[PDB]
RNA sequence: CCAUGUGGACCCGCCCCUUGGGGUGUGUCCAAAGGGCUUUGCCCGCUUCCGGAUGGGCCCGCGUCCCAUCAGCUAGUUGGUGGGGUAAUGGCCCACCAAGGCGACGACGGGUAGCCGGUCUGAGAGGAUGGCCGGCCACAGGGGCACUGAGACACGGGCCCCACUCCUACGGGAGGCAGCAGUUAGGAAUCUUCCGCAAUGGGCGCAAGCCUGACGGAGCGACGCCGCUUGGAGGAAGAAGCCCUUCGGGGUGUAAACUCCUGAACCCGGGACGAAACCCCCGACGAGGGGACUGACGGUACCGGGGUAAUAGCGCCGGCCAACUCCGUGCCAGCAGCCGCGGUAAUACGGAGGGCGCGAGCGUUACCCGGAUUCACUGGGCGUAAAGGGCGUGUAGGCGGCCUGGGGCGUCCCAUGUG
């Protein structure tokens, strides 16, 4: 299936925040915030040099965990992008932008990215007016994600359509507050995505 | 060469031959035990590893390695045989895989496990 | 046994015997007419040539020689005949002749 | 003879047929020797049946049997109609 | 016995520079003489001239070079850098035009022969014809 | 276009047939210098005309014999025994490379 | 069997074309069958003839694995004239005559394998492969043979012998799944004696219809690819227990416990597309129009409502190779793909805690390609590293100087047919 445990602990892997605990991971809680070095028995002692190979795929893990998605289809994605016309690593994102479970974590309706899975998996959510139970979901431009209207006095679709009116959402989007829609603009840039990937270095390892 | 000299002669594709004969094709062969030995290593070591030679269903007679500690070998128990061949022993180029057939898998195994036929022991 | 079968090699059989008549028909009629065909007799075998050449045709008809196979035998026999009276006689009738 | 009809590209529960000319005696998706024509059953579009009429006009002044299905698409496709007076 | 007018030319061109001689001397072609006038065209040769060498016909072609560098190694850089021929006999080479192939990265030059003559894959690909691929410059 | 072949006679010795030499050149699938490689391709000449050693083009035909398959369509040029000798040469020299042996 | 014969066939004759193609002149020979109904005309048929299309036989040009430790093979063998045979050319087959044919550009023998579209690998060049689907081939227990027919020399047709099984009254006869499904055998391994002829395709029929183990679907198998769940939001300066500790303390670890939220499964109901034809009346039997029949998947998919927190498992952690420590063991027991670890401080063996990688899969074994410019066209080398014949001669073959002109075989170019 998907991955599913100690979510703050990659937080601290890869040695910076991924935000995927999710409000929690803006407190002076979520556990990097605590204790920044990575897991076991000697997550303290000193760190030796990384391979070339080591680096290669750090920054790859980051990447595929920091989106919320496993490795099978990680590469299929991956090796999607190669073969298509146009950068490699600016496609990629591209096409992690366009999923269905980080199209609802950017345009609000939820705290986390594995939180915003379960709102589509579970018969939430509206796109171009239907019911879509698939994170693995190609958003084009011009599609319509919303809320289908039975779940729209959930506490939780509402807590988090608060908060949105102190934020704002991501130039390739309209967020409708009130109308609960969202509107997709377009694709992204690598303009936009400030990640804490380096994405070459990620294909580096997808050469390999 | 020349280009003429390789045009009249040319280049002859390499053969191959498979470091493992027995197995008719198969990646394992089930044969009946015939010898159940141990032999005394190569040069640098030092032990006293644990085989048996095994007659087959592909005709032959060749000798097999009893991966792990304790083993159930007798003169006649039924075995399965795959590649994989011993730096230490020389003769001895396939093995025997525990827990299929009359053999055993090894009691006492928590980690390392799926090769060694041996399952789960939960409620530790 | 398939009755469906069985049907088709009873009717082999009678085929079989209408086709052996059929040909062996022919030959011995044909084969009667290069012998009279030899010593000149050009008024007797310009007749069995005729008699031949029919029992070819109704042959053609039907399906134990094709049109092209009649055919064949109908030159095989026609101009042979046409050249043993050369060694001997005029033609008389001039049935199956074209003079 | 020569015949016209229909013949499977999709799969279970997604049958999209091909209309086709070929030899009567030709196993079923085969070795046509003109494809004339699509048609969607399961009609899930706009274009679910496409012919071109022509062809079927020459492959007919041919002698080409058509099935029954098969001729029944060709009456819908215009393939059978007259005109003046 | 002497096989190749050709390949001989740019062995001589080849082993005269990398020594840096003024000026080297090859005998008379038809051949020889349009793959020169290329050779000046393209700038990696001064240019040659028709000299008779002994009541003999020859070309004298004269060598272009870079510019004096330093270091401790002051020899410049044969604006010549590798010269050498595809075509060889019994063991021909002949592409259209799609198999017309580029050299360095377009910093290159490729000799032909073609129906038309004696050409550069730039002028060969223009002209839209191909044949026997010759040599290669940079 | 019932193909159309030029080649060289080698072989009178025959009835009403004789046999030609045809060659051919090709860059080597591979390795890819010119080759050149040629057969040789039984004829039929009925009233005997052409020579031991003639210049012939020969056409695929309505096939006479066992290896019979051309007729042959007229004459470029005779007398050229050059290759007559070249290929009897070649069809000599099988005296030697024998394991019965070869004499001094 | 007889006649009529629009036409066709054959013999001979001329006239175009030119391998047996098209016309024409005389002689000669051949046709048929009737059933049905809306009966004085419509339908399914019938016979001879040119043609369309369809499918197919046969022949040639090039392509088509290895070993020369197989170099010489050939007597229906190669060709000739006559003949037979076929839908048709031809040693195909027979008679008779001449002595040919083939081969190192691999004849011959031996070994192996159906071939291809494509499929896998690879930067490319090649290397590997031809289950499924599709195009061509070849067989139907082994072998030879002919009949019927447009067609085969015929899987569920026929004649003969042999092996094997079986009935027998000891004369004799029966039998052929490599068609679906299953049994047995073998083997590391390969499934239901399922539903239905609704769809589509084929045979036959004027039609309703009839046969359809093709086929359409279901069953079984993680075997493979993809889609999906095992939660999520909050939560301690951080429980117990388990491991390390330099005894201060470090780690599993916000993970768990509880707080809140969502609701796979299941329950209730509704509930398909896939199917409009053939047929029937109108209308002309046509074009067009109207009516009727029919679902094996299936009470599935999917839509409305309801609802429980709700499977985790394998490999690895000395180097290459992401991951480090305590004990136990002491060249023992054991790991191992390569070098290698173990002879009382083992990051290598077996356990624990901790760690990395993956996830309904993770590993091991077998095979294909890459790595391997280690078969080297791209893309190699011989002084000592494996390798220049001990030296010449010269045949096949490979290769070649300067000046102009004819051919255009190669090679380039454009249009076109094919793929
Ligand atoms: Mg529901
Ligand atoms: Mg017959
Ligand atoms: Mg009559
Ligand atoms: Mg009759
Ligand atoms: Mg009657
Ligand atoms: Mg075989
Ligand atoms: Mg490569
Ligand atoms: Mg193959
Ligand atoms: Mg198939
Ligand atoms: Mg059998
Ligand atoms: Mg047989
Ligand atoms: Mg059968
Ligand atoms: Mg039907
Ligand atoms: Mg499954
Ligand atoms: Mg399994
Ligand atoms: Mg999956
Ligand atoms: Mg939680
Ligand atoms: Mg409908
Ligand atoms: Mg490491
Ligand atoms: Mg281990
Ligand atoms: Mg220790
Ligand atoms: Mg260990
Ligand atoms: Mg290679
Ligand atoms: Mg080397
Ligand atoms: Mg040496
Ligand atoms: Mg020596
Ligand atoms: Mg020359
Ligand atoms: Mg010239
Ligand atoms: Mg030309
Ligand atoms: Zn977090």
């Amino acid at each position: 299936g998907r991955y599913i445990g100690p979510v703050c602990r990659l937080c601290r892997r890869e040695g910076v925040k991924l935000y995927l605990k999710g409000e929690r991971c803006y407190s002076p809680k979520c556990a990097m915030e605590r204790r920044p070095y990575p897991p076991g028995q000697h997550g303290q002692k000193r760190a030796r040099r990384p391979s070339d190979y080591a680096v290669r795929l750090r920054e790859k893990q980051k990447l595929r965990r920091i989106y919320g998605i496993s490795e099978r289809q990680f590469r299929n994605l991956f090796e999607e992008a190669s073969k298509k016309k146009g950068v490699t690593g600016s496609v990629f994102l591209g096409l992690l932008e366009s999923r269905l479970d980080n199209v609802v974590y950017r345009l609000g309706f939820a705290v986390s990215r594995r939180q915003a899975r379960q709102l589509v998996r579970h018969g939430h959510i509206t796109v171009n007016g239907r019911r879509v139970d698939l994170p693995s979901y190609r958003v084009r431009p011009g599609d319509e994600i919303a809320v289908a209207e039975k779940s729209r006095n959930l506490e939780l679709i509402r807590q988090n359509l608060e908060a949105m009116k102190g934020r704002k959402v991501g130039p390739w989007l309209s967020l409708d507050v009130e109308g609960m829609k969202g509107k997709f603009l377009r694709l992204p840039d690598r303009e936009d995505l400030a990640l804490p990937v380096n994405e070459q270095l990620v294909i580096e390892f997808y050469s390999r | 060469p020349t280009i003429n000299q390789l045009v009249r002669k040319g280049r002859e594709k390499v053969r191959k031959k498979s470091k493992v004969p027995a197995l008719k094709g198969a990646p394992f062969r089930r044969g009946v035990c015939t010898v159940v030995r141990t032999v005394t290593p190569k040069k640098p070591n030092s032990a006293l590893r644990k085989v048996a030679k095994v007659r087959l269903t592909s005709g032959y007679e060749v000798t097999a390695y009893i991966p792990g500690e304790g083993h159930n070998l007798q003169e006649h128990s039924v075995v399965l045989i795959r590649g994989g061949r011993v730096k230490d022993l020389p003769g001895v180029r396939y093995h025997i895989v525990r827990g299929v057939y009359d053999a055993a898998g090894v009691k006492d195994r928590k980690k390392s496990r799926s090769k060694y036929g041996t399952k789960k022991p939960k409620e530790a | 046994r398939n009755l469906s079968a069985l049907k088709r090699h009873r009717q082999s059989l009678k085929r079989r015997l209408r086709n052996k008549a059929k040909k062996s028909a022919i030959k011995t009629l044909s084969k009667k007419a290069i012998q009279l065909a030899q010593e000149g007799k050009a008024e007797e075998a310009l007749k069995i040539m005729r008699k031949a050449e029919s029992l070819i045709d109704k042959a053609a008809k039907g399906s134990t020689l094709h049109k092209n196979a009649a055919a064949r035998r109908k030159s095989r026999l026609m101009r042979k005949v046409r050249q043993l009276l050369e060694a001997a006689g005029a033609p008389l009738i001039g049935g199956g002749l074209s003079a | 003879m020569v015949k016209i009809r229909l013949a499977r590209f999709g799969s279970k529960h997604n049958p999209h047929y091909r209309i086709v000319v070929t030899d009567a005696r030709r196993k079923r998706d085969g070795k046509y020797i003109e494809k004339i024509g699509y048609y969607d059953p399961r009609k899930t579009t706009p274009d679910w049946l496409k012919v071109d009429v022509e062809r079927a006009r020459y492959w007919l002044s041919v002698g080409a049997q058509p099935t029954d299905t098969a001729r029944r698409l060709l009456r819908q496709a215009g393939v059978f109609r007259q005109e003046a007076r | 016995m002497l096989t190749d007018p050709i390949a001989d030319m740019l062995t001589r061109i080849r082993n005269a520079t990398r020594v840096y001689k003024e000026s080297t001397d090859v005998p008379a072609s038809r051949f020889k003489e349009e793959i020169l006038r290329i050779l000046a065209r393209e700038g990696f040769i001064k240019g040659y001239e028709r000299v008779d060498v002994d009541g003999k016909p020859y070309l004298r072609v004269y060598l272009k070079y870079g510019p004096r560098r330093q270091g401790p190694d002051p020899r410049p850089e044969q604006v010549i850098h590798h010269i050498r021929r595809i075509s060889k006999p019994g063991r021909r080479v002949y592409v259209g035009v799609k198999e017309i192939p580029r050299v360095r990265r377009g910093l290159g030059i490729a000799i032909l022969s073609t129906s038309k003559g004696v050409l550069t894959d730039r002028e060969a690909r223009k002209l839209g014809v191909g044949g026997e691929l010759i040599c290669e410059v940079w | 276009p019932k193909k159309v072949l030029t080649g060289v006679v080698v072989s009178d010795k025959m009835q009403k047939t004789v046999t030609v030499l045809v060659e051919r050149q090709f860059p080597h699938p591979l390795y890819g210098k010119v080759i050149k490689r040629s057969k040789k391709y039984l004829a039929h000449d009925p009233e005997e005309k052409y020579k031991l050693g003639d210049v012939v083009e020969i056409i695929e035909s309505r096939p006479i014999s066992k290896r019979k398959r051309f007729r042959v369509l007229r004459l470029v040029e005779s007398g050229r025994m050059d290759l007559v000798e070249k290929y009897l040469i070649r069809r000599q020299n099988y005296e030697s490379l024998s394991k019965r042996g070869g004499k001094a």
